[PDB]
């Protein structure tokens, strides 16, 4: 439900119409202070103008217009209200809901500025391991499956949108051994070892053993594994390389830093 | 003296003296009572409305509502009303305004709103309360009623000239040699002064050139010292 910044925007909008308004008529409430050469100061009295004109901004609204006409009547809301009226002690279910909110944001907020970590060091399962595969295999487009057929590690594989399937050996968590095959691979009977590609996709397995050494966290596999997907997932489109043309080496595939761009350029 | 009347039995300032030994109230009743038709002296008689008539009727006007301000942190409050004499002044002023308005429609306006003019119950009052400060009277209930409650016409922040206070007698003097630490009748008090704005001894500041047409009455009656008013400054257009 975005639409509710969109009013949100919208209120801003219109209350610094009014406040450019109140500006400009107090503007004019006001003559040449000090000029001395040329009042050109009121030539700010046509750029207060360009405030009003961002009354037209306001029309931008209108395209964000038709957010919400619908039933549902205060969607499930009313208790006491439209109910027992005895029942007056309602609100206090929209307090917490503030407060879980606020909490929320607060504590997201506090998480990610907390990167800066200040713990030196540490000093004075594979039921849990099938099912943190199978929660995140509930994206879309993201198809992937484990068979284990040699060893109590994990044989997982991946395959998104083309035969560039990929698999990843873990031990029950940091998969590590990343092998990527474009278009064929589970030749004899299970998953095979030949990383064959077109000296590109090896790149491609380089760069995903990369980011396993460094997206690697000293705890907490669940972060960690989904970030591997999320940065496996960014693969989806292989077609726009910024920073340099669309053919400045073989081929132009390294997102890194959460976006893609041309090859050979750290 | 503005009286350029055509040659009558009598004169038209004892005529105007005597004009305080009039009716009760409805002005527009003392007008014909005395006289209306010798009193036109120029076509171009705007002069006074946005120089005298706002400033006579915001004086008047906080005179009137001075009246509910009996318990102020003052003995005698903001100011006496107990004279009559300058009422009297003030009444020939607002009829002789009536019939300027009545010959050059630049009139004065109530200023905020509401005309429904609206100074017939403003003379009335006056009136009401000047039988009560003519001479050997005191002050009265029934016109506090009248005065307190307010119209959409009282507007406010009135000039009131006056000087800077000097009470440096042996208590606290907070100034040097130069750098004066900051901190007008005709109008002509904006915000910041933006033309000559000749300083004077207690409120006027006024414009040098006034950029004036006929108005030279009053300049030429200000070149000299003024009431309070020999000080004339030259403090600068530090506008700020």
């Amino acid at each position: 439900g975005v639409n509710l910044e969109a009013f949100s925007q919208a209120i801003s909008a219109i209350q610094a119409l009014r406040s450019s308004v109140s500006r400009v008529f107090d503007c004019l409430k006001d003559g040449m202070r000090n000029k001395e050469t040329l009042e050109g100061r009121e030539k700010a009295f046509i750029a207060n103008f360009q405030d009003n004109l961002h009354s037209v901004n306001r029309d931008l609204n209108e395209l964000e217009r038709l957010s919400n006409l619908v039933g549902k009547p205060s969607e499930n809301h009313p208790l006491h209200n439209s109910g027992l009226l005895s029942l007056d002690p309602y609100s206090q279910l929209l307090q917490a809901y503030k407060w879980s909110n606020k909490l929320q944001y607060h504590a997201g907020l506090a998480s990610g500025l907390l990167n800066q970590q200040s713990l030196k060091r540490s000093a004075n399962p594979q039921y849990v391991d099938d099912v943190i595969s199978r929660i995140d295999r509930m994206f879309p487009e993201m198809s992937i499956h484990l068979s284990r057929p040699n060893g109590t590690s994990a044989m997982l594989l991946v395959t998104l949108g083309k035969v560039l399937k990929v698999i990843v050996v873990m031990r029950s968590l940091f998969i590590d051994r990343t092998i990527v095959k474009g278009y064929n691979t589970e030749d004899g009977k299970l998953d095979i070892w030949s990383k064959s590609s077109y000296q590109v996709f090896q790149k491609v397995t380089d760069h995903a053993t990369t980011a396993l050494l460094h997206y690697q966290l000293p705890q907490m596999p669940d972060v960690v594994v989904r970030s591997f997907m999320t940065w496996l997932r960014s693969y989806i489109k292989l077609f726009q390389a910024p920073c340099q043309r669309c053919g400045k080496f073989l081929q132009d595939g390294l997102p890194p830093t959460w976006r893609d761009f041309r090859t050979l350029e750290a | 003296p503005h009286f350029l009347n055509t040659p009558d039995k009598s004169p038209g300032d004892r005529l105007a003296e005597i004009c305080a030994k009039i009716t009760d109230v409805d002005i527009d009743k003392v007008m014909i009572n005395l006289k209306t038709e010798e009193f036109v002296l120029d076509m171009n008689t705007l002069q006074a409305l946005q120089q005298l008539l706002q400033w006579v009727g915001d004086f008047v006007l906080y005179l009137l509502v001075s009246l509910p301000n009996q318990g102020s942190p003052l003995r005698p409050g903001h100011s006496f009303l107990r004279d009559g004499t300058s009422l009297g002044m003030l009444r020939e002023l607002m009829v002789v305004i009536r019939i300027w308005g009545l010959l050059k429609p630049s009139c004065l306006p109530v200023y905020t709103a509401t005309s429904d003019d609206s100074m017939s119950l403003l003379f009335r009052l006056l009136t009401k309360l000047w039988i009560c400060c003519r001479d050997e009277g005191a002050a009265s209930p029934a016109s506090d009623g009248l005065v307190s409650r307010l119209q959409p016409k009282q507007p406010l922040r009135l000039r009131f000239g006056r000087a800077p206070t000097l009470p440096s007698s042996t208590s606290t003097l907070q100034l040097d040699g130069l750098t004066r630490a900051p901190g007008l009748h005709l109008g002509a008090y904006p915000t910041e002064e933006c033309k000559a704005c000749t300083r004077c001894g207690c409120v006027t500041m006024l414009k040098s050139p006034n950029k004036t047409t006929a108005v030279t009455q009053w300049e030429q009656r200000w070149i000299k010292n003024c009431l309070c008013g020999g000080l004339w400054r030259r403090v600068p257009l530090s506008c700020s």
